[PDB]
């Protein structure tokens, strides 16, 4: 099927300019136009600028003097670059093919001085026929975002990720919990998967009673 | 340059209330169209040239309107499609989106279950202390978590997050992480979180004693 992949940086620096790689598959860059759209955390969406199959680039009036958009037919390739950041321009970018019908996954972008950091992740543990609570805290890390699953993706009912919390000191904490059977707690193992692309920091964190 | 205006901005349904949501724009446009974005996912295109469905998408939606007035409609509301709604169009050179609008499912009042959760002894020999309070599957979202250490009431030390409405059983969850150095941690003994919530006759507390295992 028709599918857009983002490769992007997530962290980059203000002094830098923000480039972004999307990769298209089922369809024809030369016939057809890609478009990019970001959305600010907690915002709304923000059509950024598209590039036809002949090559021929339209931009958002307000930020035409910042963006460019190029292309590489061959390698199925488009490429998007914001220059003139600031920390405002922090913002999940998604390209997003014909009819705006295919959309990217979406890639976000922080724009910020600061440097990466990969997080701590802990064990939230199930206390001393019955519903358990268990999770793990993902803790300090910069900057977003952390993905979590459960077992390998095999535990998705009762699961709530929580949204991040920016903490006093610039980096982020996070929350995963899931809800179980408390007879299930003395046999089933229970893992979370932690993902912090920015940094490429991985964790798999076995939760259990306490002992 | 064409401004499209939404509303309303947030808006809750029964199950089975016949929903409408409306996009205006500043000048003539010649198609609407229509996203749902739920959390955590990209946009989804849902209507399409004013009132065509994208396929999948359930036949209690609508779309209709011309020139400058259009709207979305759900003839029964349904949890599943609680989620934002975004009105777009591309009548000129530059596409534009509405700002939304959040539609919620209005549902039974559900009580939080809640749940505390030590510092672990790991995050403990790292340096530093979170104590966790869950507040699970509750409706209506307002909700109010007091954090008590040896009956000291904790302000402007604990953060707090609540995820979006579930798409099956409507409700929300809440997490708050009260922050303590470990010396401070290491030298109080109950640890508390109280919860306020329609659901609840009375404030809950749940609490555990540091050092009991």
């Amino acid at each position: 099927e028709v599918q857009l992949q983002e490769s992007g940086p997530g962290l980059v620096a203000p002094s830098q300019s923000l480039s972004i790689t999307c990769t298209v598959s089922g369809f024809s860059l030369i016939s057809y136009g890609v478009s990019w759209v970001r959305q600010p955390p907690g915002k709304g969406l923000e059509w950024l600028g598209v590039i036809w199959g002949d090559g021929s680039t339209n931009y958002h009036s307000t930020l035409i003097s910042r963006l460019s958009i190029n292309k590489d037919n061959s390698k199925s390739q488009v490429f998007l670059k914001l220059n003139s950041l600031q920390t405002d321009d922090t913002a999940t970018y998604y390209c997003v093919g014909p009819r705006f019908a295919y959309w990217g996954q979406g890639t976000l972008v922080t724009v910020s001085a600061a440097s990466t950091k990969g997080p701590s992740v802990f064990p939230l543990a199930p206390s001393s026929g019955g519903t358990a609570a268990l999770g793990c805290l993902v803790k300090d890390y910069f900057p977003e975002p952390v993905t979590v699953s459960w077992n390998s993706g095999a535990l998705t009912s009762g699961v709530h990720t929580f949204p991040a919390v920016l903490q006093s000191s610039g980096l982020y904490s996070l929350s995963s919990v899931v809800t179980v059977p408390s007879s299930s707690l003395g046999t089933q193992t229970y893992i979370c998967n932690v993902n912090h692309k920015p940094s490429n920091t991985k964790v798999d964190k076995r939760v259990e009673p306490k002992s | 340059q064409i401004v499209l205006t939404q509303s309303p901005a947030i808006m809750s349904a029964s199950p089975g209330e016949k929903v409408t949501m409306t996009c205006s724009a500043s000048s003539s446009v010649s198609y609407m169209h229509w996203y749902q974005q739920k959390s955590g996912t990209s946009p989804k295109r849902w209507i399409y040239d004013t009132s065509k469905l994208t396929s999948g998408v359930p036949a209690r939606f609508s779309g209709s309107g011309s020139g400058t007035s259009y709207s979305l409609t759900i003839s029964s509301m349904e949890a599943e499609d609680a989620a934002t709604y975004y009105c777009q169009q591309w009548s000129s050179n530059t596409l534009t989106f509405g700002a939304g609008t959040k539609l919620e499912l209005k549902r039974t009042v559900a009580a939080p279950s809640v749940f505390i959760f030590p510092p672990s002894d790991e995050q403990l020999k790292s340096g530093t202390a979170s104590v966790v309070c869950l507040l699970n599957n509750f409706y209506p979202r307002e909700a109010k978590v007091q954090w008590k250490v040896d009956n000291a009431l904790q302000s402007g030390n604990s953060q707090e997050s609540v995820t979006e409405q579930d798409s099956k059983d409507s409700t929300y969850s809440l997490s708050s992480t009260l922050t303590l150095s470990k010396a401070d941690y290491e030298k109080h003994k109950v640890y508390a979180c109280e919860v306020t919530h329609q659901g609840l006759s009375s404030p809950v507390t749940k609490s555990f004693n540091r050092g009991e295992c």
